[PDB]
C-alpha cells in the first residue's frame, strides 16, 4: 500500500448479519468530478430471489473526495472455509 | 533554529485542507442577510415546522 492519500473510518455500512432472514442492501456508486458520491437504502426482504417489485429511494450515503480516476471494479468476499483444505460439502454457506 | 516548509498544492482535486469559516449571531424574525453554507440571500428567517 503506496501514496496512502486518503483513509476513513466510520460506523458499519452492513450491520450484522448474525434461517430465510435475506436482506436487500440496495447502492449507487457515481464518480463526478473527482467527488465519489455512495448512496444505499437497506429493507428487510422475503422470499423473492431477484429484485422485487415496489418503489424504494435511496438515501445519500457518503461523498469521498479521492479525486482519482476510476473505470473498473470488484466486489470483496469472505473465505468462511478454508483455502488449504476445501471440504467436499457444507464447509461454505448454503451454496 | 526549528524550521518547516509547508508547501501548498492547489490544482485540479477535491479540496481537503481550508481555512475555518467563522460565524456570527443567529437573528430571526428580522430582514437579514443569511450566508447559509455558501447558500447566500436577504429575507425574515423564522421558525419552520
Amino acid at each position: 500500500a503506496n501514496n496512502c492519500t486518503f483513509e476513513y473510518v466510520s460506523q458499519p455500512f452492513l450491520m450484522d448479519l448474525e434461517g430465510n432472514f435475506k436482506n436487500l442492501r440496495e447502492f449507487v456508486f457515481k464518480n463526478i468530478d473527482g467527488y465519489f458520491k455512495i448512496y444505499s437504502k437497506h429493507t428487510p426482504i422475503n422470499l423473492v430471489r431477484d429484485l422485487p417489485q415496489g418503489f424504494s429511494a435511496l438515501e445519500p450515503l457518503v461523498d469521498l473526495p479521492i479525486g482519482i480516476n476510476i473505470t473498473r471494479f470488484q466486489t470483496l468476499l469472505a473465505l468462511h472455509r478454508s483455502y488449504l483444505t476445501p471440504g467436499d460439502s457444507s464447509s461454505g454457506w448454503t451454496a | 533554529y526549528r524550521v518547516v516548509v509547508l508547501s501548498f498544492e492547489l490544482l485540479h482535486a477535491p479540496a481537503t485542507v481550508c481555512g475555518p469559516k467563522k460565524s456570527t449571531n443567529l437573528v430571526k424574525n428580522k430582514c437579514v442577510n443569511f450566508n447559509f453554507n455558501g447558500l447566500t440571500g436577504t429575507g425574515v428567517l423564522t421558525e419552520s415546522n
